[PDB]
This record gives C-alpha cells, structure tokens and sequence, in this order.
RNA sequence: GUUAAGUCUGGUUUCCCUCCAGGGUAUCUUGA
C-alpha cells in the first residue's frame, strides 16, 4: 500500500539491519521516481518523515519544476547517505553460517581453505547488478536472503582461475579448474562480510565529461551518485576439494591477486583487498 | 477478440517501430527491451514500472504524441534518443495493460499527465500485482525477440 | 629416497658441466609421454639470474621459477653453492603429475647468494621465438633424456608446451 | 504393505541450490529452474535418484551391492530397483518481506501456498495405502492448516499486513500457536492463497547474470552472458523414499538412509551451490 | 560405561517389572519433552517371544523391535540369559534421536536362546486397542518417567507415540 | 507423401554448401538438434521469434539469403552461430516456399523491405497452427540429414 | 613445396629400389601412433603393376591403390618420368588423418605405362599369410622408418594394421 | 573602496548465451 511507501525511509533508519535492503530500495524507489506526486496534495506526512523536509527546503521560487529536481538530486544524495550510515554490518549470522557450513563439509571429507580477505579501497562488485540501480542506475551484488553483499562464488573462481593460466598454462589451469568435457577439482562459496570497521556501504560518484563525446563543444558533467562498500570491510568465503594437489595452486595465487582487482572499476584503483588470513583443514 | 501475447507484442512493436524516426532511438529501444525484462523480474513491475517513467522523462511534447500514438499512424516520438527509447517502452507496456483491460485506457493518460492521480494509479497497481505479473513477462520477452530480430546493434 | 637435482630452465643455457649424473639413476620424476613435459615442478619466490643460472631468494610471492627435477648429484665441484632439501613428495609443487613419487625425496637446488650489494629488481621473461626453443631440446632433453629421436616424432609437442608452459621471473641484472 | 519402507524427508537447502530444466525458448531466462506442472519449483525424482544414488556409491563403498539392489544397478541391469522416489515438491520457499507493525522483524520469510500443502497430504494419504506406515502428525498439522484454505494466513508470528517481494500486498490472519513446529526453526510461515502464492513464490528465486571473460581484452566475450535461477538457502522440498519388500531394502532403511545427512544435489557443485541437508519426517519431524 | 538397559515395546502384559532401577539416574537416553517420546532403540535380527518376551536372536535383517532404553541394571538374577554388551553408540540405530548422545555406552538385552525345537515364522505386530496403550503407559512408562502425570497435562501425545512409532516382530508360533 | 524427405535434401544440399566455414556446419547441426524439440514442444511462434531473434537479419545478411534462394555458390556470412541461425531460417522459409504456404514474390519483396518484414512475420503468424503441422517431418528429416552428413565439433 | 615419394604396398620384395633417401628431411608423413598406422594415402582409378609395381592408371573409382606416402625425394634418379604432382595437400585424400597438413605436397608415384598388350582385368589382392608381414617391417620399416623394431615393445601389433588397411588390387601378368 | 548573488550538468554504451551430449543397453484338421 502507498501507506507503507510514504512510511519507507524511517523504517530504514529505524531497523538498519533487520529491514530486507533490497525490498526496501526496492520501494525507496517509487518515491524517488514519483517525488513531484509525494510532494503534493497535503500528503499524510507525519511530524518525523523524511520527506516534508523538502516542504521547508526552497532551492528555486520563480520555477515550481526546477525546484522539484533539485530537491530530487538533494534526495538522491540523502538516500545514499541514509543507506550508508543506517544500514551496518552485523556479522554473527554469518560466522554462524560459515562455520556450520564448514562441518558440514569436513563431515563430507573436503579439505577446506577458509579465507578472510579485508577491503582496503571503497569497492565495488556487481555494478551491474540491481540494487539501487532503480535510483543510482548503479547497483551492488547483494543477496536478499542474507540481506547482505557478496563476491560471487563465480567471480572469484574465474579471477583465481585468470591468474593461475597466466602463470601455469592453460592446460594446467584446464587440469584444475576442468574444461567443456570434464569436470573441476575446486569449488569457491561466495564470500560474505563478516566485520566492517565502522560502514558497510559508502557513497561515491563518477562525472564523466567527455566519455564518448567528440570535442569540448559537447563535453558536460554527468555525475553519477552511486553506492560502494566501504573500507576495512572484511569478506571471508571457503574453497574445498579433495584431492589435496589442486591445494598447491590455490595456496599460492590467492595472496597475489586481491592485491590487483577483484571487482569493477580495478583499474584506476577500487576494488583493492587484501588477504587478511588463510587456512586450511586437510581430511584425507 | 482476444489477441495472444506474440499478436500483441507485433500489433504493438509495429506502432513502435515506425514512430522512432531517428535511427539512434530504435537501437536505444532494442538496448532497452533486451534488459528491462529482466529488471522487472529482478525489482518488480511496479518499481521498474515508475522508473520508466521517470527515465521517460515526461511532461513534454513527448507526452501527448504517446497518447496520439495509441491512434495517429503518425505520431512521432521525439526527444533525447534515450528519453525517446524509455518512452517507446513505456509505451509498450502501456499497451498490454490496456490490450488486456488490466486497466482503463483514460485512467492510464489521466495518472500520467498529473500528480493526484499518479499516487492512486500506484495503489491500483499495487491491487492488480497478481493479475498484471503473471504473464507480463511473456509479452516482454517477445518484445525482445522482436527487437534484437528487427534493429541492429548500436 | 634418491637425490634429485633441479635443472631451471629460462631463455638462457648455463646447464653443460653441473651435474655428476646426467642421465640419472633409474628414471628421473619429469616425463616426456607424447604429452609435453610432465611432472615439471614450480619454485616461488626466488628468481634466476640469466647468467650463472641460480636461484635467488626475493622474498617477492610474485616471483616463480619453473624447471625440470632430474636424478643426479651435482659434480661434487659443488654443494657450497646450492640449496640441498629431504622434501616428502606432498610439499612439492609439481605441474601435470602423471606418475608417483618416492613420497621423500633429496632436492638440490642451484642457490645463490641474495647480493646484497645492488637491489634486486625482477621482470617476467616468457619464452617464445622459435630459435630460442630450437635448441632447449639440443641441451636439456637430448642429454637429460634419451627419448630424443629414437621414438619421438611429436617434437612440436614438446616445443609448444615449452613455449608455454615455461615462464619465470628474472633478475635481468 | 506394497513398499516394505515409506520414508518421507524434507529437503533443505544449505547453500542455494540449482537444478535445471535446460533453455527453452519460452523463458526469459537461459538456465531456469525446475518447474513443477502447476509452475512451482520442484526436484523432478531423477535428479534426487540420480545425486543420491551417486553420493551412496561412494560414501559407502562396502554397501555397493545393496545400493545396487534397492537404487538400480548401473550396467548391465537386469532387475528393477526396488527404490522409488517421488517428485520433490517446494514445501515452503523463502521471501524477502517489508512489513510495519511487527514487534520482531523479519528480513526474509518463509511462504507456501495452498495446493502445495494438498500435494504434500495427497503424498502422505497415497503413501499411508501403499504401506504400513502412517503418519497421523504431519497429516494432523497439514490438515489443521488446510482448514483455513481460501484466506492468506500466518503461523509462526503476528503479521497482519506486509509487502512480500516488493510486488505483493497481502493482509494476512494470525493462526492459534496450538499449531506445532513444522519447520522447527525461528521463522514465520505464510501460506498464501494461491492465486498469489503463485507469483509471490515464482518470483521468489534468484537470478545470477553471469559472463565469460575475453582474454587477451579483459572484456567481455561476445554472447558471453547468461542468467541462472538458483532457490534461496534454507528452502524446504518435501519428497518420499518408497521401497519395496526385501532384505537388501531393510539394511538399506536400516544402515543407509540413518547415516545420511549431507548429499549434493543439482550442478554448479564448484561455486557452492547444491549443499543440501535431508531431515527425515520418521527421525526427527 | 553406565547401564542403559533396553525395555521393549509389546502389546503383551508378562513385561510389566523387569528393571531393578527403574527411576535411574539423568542418564536416560529415552526422553520426552513434549514433542514425544526420543532416542528410541531399534534391534534388527531379533523377534520376541512375546511368553515371557525375550528378544529371540534370528539371522533376517527384515526383523526389528523397538524399544526404549532405560537405566537400570538387570537384577543380579541375570547375565545368564542377557545379552550385555559395550557399544561406542556409534552402532545405536536410535529412532527419533533428540540430543547427541556422547560415547561408550553400555546396554543389557533381554536374550533367548534359538530353541530350534520349533521353526521361526515371525510375523509383523503393531500396537492398537488403547486399554493396551493404558497398561504398557501405567506399567513400563510411568513406573519408569513418573514425570509424566506430574509436569504434563497433553497425555495424548505419548498416546500416539506407541500406536504409531511402536511396532514389532513377534515370533508367532 | 514423403516427398518432404526429398525437399529437405534440396534445402540441406544448399545450406550445406552455403556453410563454407565447416564451424558454421558443425552448428547449424546442433541448431537442428535443438530446434525441432522446441518447436514441437512451445509451438512456431515462440521458436520463430527465438530464430529470428539470433539470425540477426539485416540488409547484408538478408541478401545472402535471397541469393541462396535462386543461385547456388551463395555463401552465408557472419559469425559462426550468426550463420548457423540463418541456414536454419533459410531451411524454414525454403519449405514455406516450396510448399506455397507463402508467395515467394511476396517473400522477397519482404526480405528486402525493412517495413514489410513485420508484415511477413505477421502473416507467418495467422498460419501458424498450420506450419506448425506441415513442417513437422520436413524438420526431422533436416535433424537426421545433418545429424548423419556432419561430423559433431 | 616439400617432396614425396609415394612407396606402393606390394606383395613382392622390389620397394627398396626407388629411393636411396629412405628417411626424407626432418618429417616422416605416414606416422606410428601405437594405435596403426597414420596419415595413409590411398588413389582411386589406378592400379599397380604385379612386375615392379606401377601405378597403371585406369578408368575405374572402386579400383585403389592403398600404399604409405613418404616424406622425401625419389633419390632424384627414379620418378623422374613418372606420374608427378603438387597438390595442395587437401585435395591428398589421406584416410585417418592424425597429424598437420603440411599445406602442399610434391609427390612422387610409382607409375606404369597404360600396359597396352591386353585387356587389363583387375584383381583383388587382399595381403594375409603374415610372412610376407613379418617381411615388409624388415624390409622398409626399419630402412625407410627409424621408430619402429628398436623400442617396440609390441613388433605384431603395428604388423597387423597391414591386414586390414593395405588390400590393394592387382592384374596377375 | 563598497553592495548582492551563484548558475549549469544529475549515467550512458556493448554483451542476453557458446560447446558437447539428441537416446543407450535387454526382451523381438475333426465329423461326415
């Protein structure tokens, strides 16, 4: 109902890490869409919503448009802000989750290398993904269940995976990893996040002057408020197998490539970690 | 008579596709009918359904040619070759809530052009969710289909 | 176990006059079965110097040298120069096994000192332009192995994976 | 007693889970999930046999012969298995939920619907025929639901109203806690009517778009892009182990089926997908 | 090792008083808690002998009987007809299990000779007729948990717990 | 009669030919592997639009169709499943062609529009209950011609 | 491009004649895989002379010549009035192809005036009676080859692909 | 040396699947 709309962000910053972030971005976004309707008609605003701060707010009188897109960038912004300093990281439930999962293996006979890996640049992973991207057209790989973001199990594969048939041949990464006729000998878990130091998610933006333009005749800033994880956020995930062989290779490429990228935007520096721990529990 | 979702989809893309004079927008719109249909899915038809419109950038020129396109023959889009492509799309969707009878035709034109009847439009949308999501998507597909088969690539 | 000795194998050829058994003992652990090298072992963290092929350690994780671990002792003119090590055949670091191993073996490895005297600034040297691989096989095979033309016609086999397989880091200092 | 055992389990989910149907071209999607014919979720019996068959062989080696007996032999068959497994029906799937008004809060619930619990009674009422074995609790519980069937309800908590998969809104009726614990865990169930069941649960999956990376560009192949349902973690599958009279058949419900737990169903088994955990209804319901 | 003795389950009566303990100790492995009757044991290979029951010891795996385990000892007038024995309880197939049991358990087991005068032609009994489910609740349950008819007001529970989850394989001569 | 087994070595000599690079062989077998269960099981349109969707009609590529129609040393150009779409929507058209279920002036004159394309589409669209019944042993006779004459990649 | 001398598979002992460079360069064509014999080249519409075999070419498709295509000159003294090509090695109809086409080929034939003193009537010469077998490996497969009978293990097992994939044709003058 | 006012821009573009498996084994007169 348009009830639980107008009643949206102070249940954000009112839970913080019990709301389902997807649903509630989700649902931000009808108001960030339709804000000249929500700003109208003496709405059912209460004395605490975060919307009749833009009744006060006047950013431009001769023009009743102007001033409803400013107050709509100003909006954008507070979104992000709201979701980033609201929504924080409470990581029991994901111990809780690994280490079950990890005697869930070992009753299972897989040798498992748990791996924490720390983020040192504000980083981004799944900028295509949806989440926000209904707001900030940029979105962050998330997981609705755990309400928290990940690297996907994938992702991290095919960079070990890069990395391991640049330095040993394709044919040995093929021996690891399998091929289109056989099958792997490693399997990756996503890696969630288990402690942050102080955030979880963190603004930035991206002002593209001349992306694809000609000349400086059509060049114009096109800032883009998107959302990013913070720093220090520590993200720890589980890679198990069974014959121990393929544990040789997997010890040795994972410390030298989270200090290249392992996200997007790598190469002018964000998506930077760094291996913040290893370890392994052989079960032959 | 009742049309399918495929005769839908080509009544449909038909009057889309010889509206987008320019060259840009019809590429525009393929790029959007390749993706939107899974953001529905990924976000819902109601929160994607408004950020069309908003993308569409309304409350123009650009508006009464979408009404005049639902009967013109010649209603031409324009704007931005990306305002003109979400439009396009709005368009479409449009289309099969009306086709289907899911909603009134004068309801939908009255709840675009203006602010009171937008948030009303939001609480039928919110009552029609199960009637509207459960075959949209099919209809979206073959808008796809028909798209990336019809336009080249950008 | 056995002693084995660890023929590095970059760009360069300083492997003539090293060893005191060429062919080996019974069989050396590298194979060569119609499917390139095999067996063929990785060393991390120390890099060769081109001239005067030894293994040097720079304490970058980066860094890695791949060679062939052959059966022999090393001329006995030696020993005050290289890396001796009882490894247990679980801790070696080995590329397309196709075999077994002795599970504890005797490694020898061509050291050298760190040279404290100029920094060590390292650079990835791949392997490629044929007449560098023409001969690998002239000097490291031919002698290592007798396999060499007396039932071997998938040579290109051989030559391709050494082209590919082999990379290394190196001093070029 | 036409099966000599009748062992009922549920299936849940430790990781997210993918079982496939291939691409067809009616979906959106390329590797869509499994369907059921009504277009629930659903683990078509082949592909539980098949994964539970192939973890038997080799957890318990020594065993072979009465795996072979009861779960078909490999090659060379020359009997019929005397194992049954029936489709694997979605018994509640989670689904991320915006409520106000809720003391505790929730980000995900869990959500079934009404036919499922019918397919889950038909199973049970088919089962208790076919052998000596009834089980008069799931039965008494499902049937105790069912009576409120026509009328979105909740049991294991006091929603009145939410909005489930930021699409939906459904006001809901609290059912008397006199209800016992099906799932045993903290979480609250709805059972949606279902004509809303329908769409709160098919669009209750997640879809991972993934791509395959061009090597020498770093960038993506063209045609190198996809996207995959999984069924969230902790999702719930009801399904039945039917076996028929034999002595291989009683060292199997005896020996095998206890020291079971932990079998890996679907593909995708190397990024942590497919981690599945039986609970036997007999064991513990 | 403590002592576990196992009670059985019938729809007989000569069964009524056979443990010299019969409040125990904690160390119970059969509880109840309100969802039903736990830990329930399970022999298989052995039918009853329903004319002062004890468990006859056949060779099919098809033959079953469940009954609790209780602690208490076998009466010092035994161990000359019992089966008493020392499991890891890694070898207890224990129906309905509640809590990990921990280790090194010790069980005595109402035994019988084969008798082979006769021919075993077992066949399946199950529990009905709820007068029965009164004796085998006052005389075995109760005269062991005197917990329930204290602190439990659902009889109807445990009720169901015998019609249901207690069944047999009684030597039917 | 059968002679839809003899039409269909017509249409797959050509095709066949038309693949010059033997990648493009060894997809559009797979292409009749895969398309003649999709269309007996979601019905012509569904398919159709998944075939026309992925054969990525244009100017170019529409001509080295109308070409292979009349000629016989046409070659189909572009990528490898690019081209394997093509042949099969070739294969399709070539029956609805041979059988008169459509006018071939009326085709080409379609094929070359830009405009009238859509009005094929739709026209293939109101006889789509009886395609979906006529093309139905032509098509498996196209799955076992490719299937035996190409060797899988 | 490179040359070849295309030996013919009789039954007689003649072959050793038509070369004296029975290797080649660097390439044997024709290889040994351990799973037979490779890259073999077979030439419809000819024939072979049973007297000094010699491809007689004739008018007839199910007519072949099933022989070994060797990597080399004809010593530069025979052939050099023969039946002579340059093919671009694909037109080469080689049967089990296992190895790279070396793009163009300049073969050398064993080949015979059309024979015009009779009506040359084909027949079938289908090689068995394994002496005639045990002589071809001695007599070419270790003169022309240099792989084979000096590792092999197994000597009958590549001697038995010549049963069943060199039963040429002959006319029996 | 002073007065006052900021204004403009507010995400675009590609990729949407590629390859293999398309069934295998067993069963096939009697009376008149």
């Amino acid at each position: 109902a348009i009830d639980f709309l107008v009643n949206i962000l102070e249940l954000i910053k009112e839970k913080q890490c019990n709301i389902n972030l997807f649903s509630a971005i989700s649902l931000t976004s009808i108001v960030y869409n339709n804000f000249g309707e929500f700003l109208s008609n003496n709405q059912s605003y209460s004395t605490n919503n975060p919307l009749l701060k833009y009744h006060i707010i006047i950013l431009n009188d001769k023009n009743k448009t102007k001033d409803v897109e400013e107050k709509r960038n100003i909006f954008k912004r507070e979104v992000a802000e709201l979701i980033s300093r609201n929504f924080k990281l409470d990581g029991e439930k994901v111990r809780n989750y690994f280490d079950s999962l990890k005697e869930v293996l070992k009753s299972l006979k897989y040798t498992i290398v748990d791996v924490e890996i720390t983020t040192r640049t504000r980083a981004l992973i799944g900028v295509s993904t949806s989440l926000g991207k209904l707001i900030f057209g940029s979105g962050i790989s998330f997981d609705p269940y755990m309400n928290l973001p990940y690297i996907p199990a994938s992702e991290i594969k095919g960079i070990v995976r890069s990395y391991i048939e640049g330095k040993l041949g394709e044919q040995e990464a093929e021996e690891i990893f399998g091929n289109e006729e056989r099958e792997g000998n490693v399997n990756f878990t996503d890696a969630y996040p288990t402690r942050s130091k102080d955030f979880l998610f963190v603004p930035d933006v991206i002002t593209p002057h001349y992306n694809g333009k000609k000349s400086e005749a059509d060049a114009e800033p096109r800032p883009v408020i998107h959302l990013t994880i913070a720093p220090k956020v520590t993200f720890r995930f589980l890679i198990y197998y069974k014959r121990e062989d393929v544990g040789k290779p997997i010890c040795d490429s994972m410390p030298i490539i989270l200090i290249r990228g392992l996200g997007a935007r790598s190469s002018v520096g964000y998506s930077l970690f760094e291996l913040r721990k290893i370890e392994v529990i052989k079960a032959a | 008579l009742y049309e399918e979702d495929y005769k839908l989809a080509l009544e449909a893309f038909k009057k889309v596709f010889n509206a987008l004079t320019h060259y840009g927008a019809k590429q525009a719109f393929r790029s959007r009918a390749r993706d939107l249909v899974e953001e529905i899915y990924n976000s819902g038809f109601i929160p994607t359904f408004f950020y069309i419109i908003s993308k569409a950038e309304l409350n123009s020129d650009s508006l009464d040619s979408l009404i005049s396109l639902f009967s013109s023959d010649n209603a031409i889009l324009r704007g931005s070759d990306e305002n003109v492509s979400y439009s396009a799309y709005l368009f479409i969707i449009l289309y099969y809530l009306i086709k289907r009878g899911i909603i009134e035709q004068k309801f939908l034109i009255q709840a675009l052009r203006c602010e009171k009847t937008r948030l009303d439009l939001i609480d039928k949308l919110y009552n029609l969710a199960p009637i509207i999501s459960a075959k949209i998507r099919t209809y979206l597909l073959a808008i796809k289909r028909l798209s990336e088969a019809l336009i080249e690539a950008r | 176990s056995t002693q084995r000795e660890y023929v590095f194998i970059p760009i360069t050829n300083s492997i003539t006059i090293d060893v005191k058994i060429t062919i080996g003992g019974s069989d050396h652990i590298t194979n060569i079965d119609e499917r390139g090298i095999h067996n063929v072992l990785v060393i991390t963290g120390y890099a060769v110097d081109e001239k005067n092929g030894r293994l040097v350690p720079t304490l970058d994780p980066c860094d890695y040298v791949k060679g062939i671990l052959v059966a022999g002792t090393p001329q006995q003119a030696q020993s005050n120069d290289f890396l001796t090590l009882k490894l247990p055949a679980n801790k070696l670091y080995l590329i397309r096994k196709k075999g077994n191993i002795s599970d504890d073996l005797k490694i020898y490895i061509p050291y050298s000192s760190p040279d404290a005297r100029n920094s060590m600034k390292t650079k990835p040297v791949s392997i490629s332009d044929d007449t560098i691989v023409n001969n690998i096989i002239k000097e490291v095979f031919d002698k290592i192995y007798n396999i060499t033309q007396k039932e071997k016609v998938k040579i290109e086999k051989v030559k391709e994976d050494i082209k590919e397989l082999f990379s290394y880091y190196a001093l070029e200092q | 007693p036409y099966y000599a055992f009748a062992e009922p389990f549920f299936i849940h989910a430790i990781t997210h889970l993918h079982v496939g149907s291939g691409s067809s071209v009616e979906e959106e999607i390329a590797l869509p999930f499994q369907r059921d014919e009504l277009g629930y979720p659903t683990i078509y019996a082949s592909s539980l046999k098949g994964a539970i068959k192939s973890f038997l062989l080799k957890e318990f080696p020594d065993k072979r012969d009465v795996i072979y007996k009861v779960l078909g032999e490999d090659e060379n068959p020359e009997e019929a298995s005397l194992g049954t497994f029936l489709d694997a029906i979605l018994f509640a799937i989670p689904s991320r939920i915006i409520e106000i008004d809720s003391a505790k809060p929730y980000v995900w619930v869990y959500v079934t619907t009404y036919e499922l619990l019918k397919k889950v009674k038909l199973y049970l009422d088919s089962i208790s025929q076919l052998s000596n074995a009834s089980f008069s609790n799931l039965k008494n519980k499902i049937d105790t639901i069912l009576a409120k069937e026509g009328k979105n309800i909740t049991l294991d908590s006091d929603l009145k109203s939410a909005i489930l998969n930021e699409d939906f809104y459904v006001e809901l009726e609290a059912l008397n806690n006199k209800i016992p614990s099906i799932i045993n865990a903290g979480v609250p169930l709805l059972v949606l009517e279902d004509s809303i069941g329908r769409e709160v649960i098919n669009r209750s999956l997640i879809r991972v778009r993934r791509i395959r990376i061009d090597r020498d560009k770093k960038v993506v192949e063209t045609g190198g892009l996809w996207s995959e349902e999984y069924v969230p973690m902790k999702t719930i599958f009801f399904s039945v182990l039917l076996g028929k009279e034999s002595k291989e058949s009683a060292i199997f419900a005896s020996c095998i089926l206890r020291n079971l737990r932990y079998v890996i169903l679907g593909g995708k088994e190397t990024i942590g997908k497919g981690i599945v955990e039986l609970r036997w209804v007999k064991d513990v319901i």
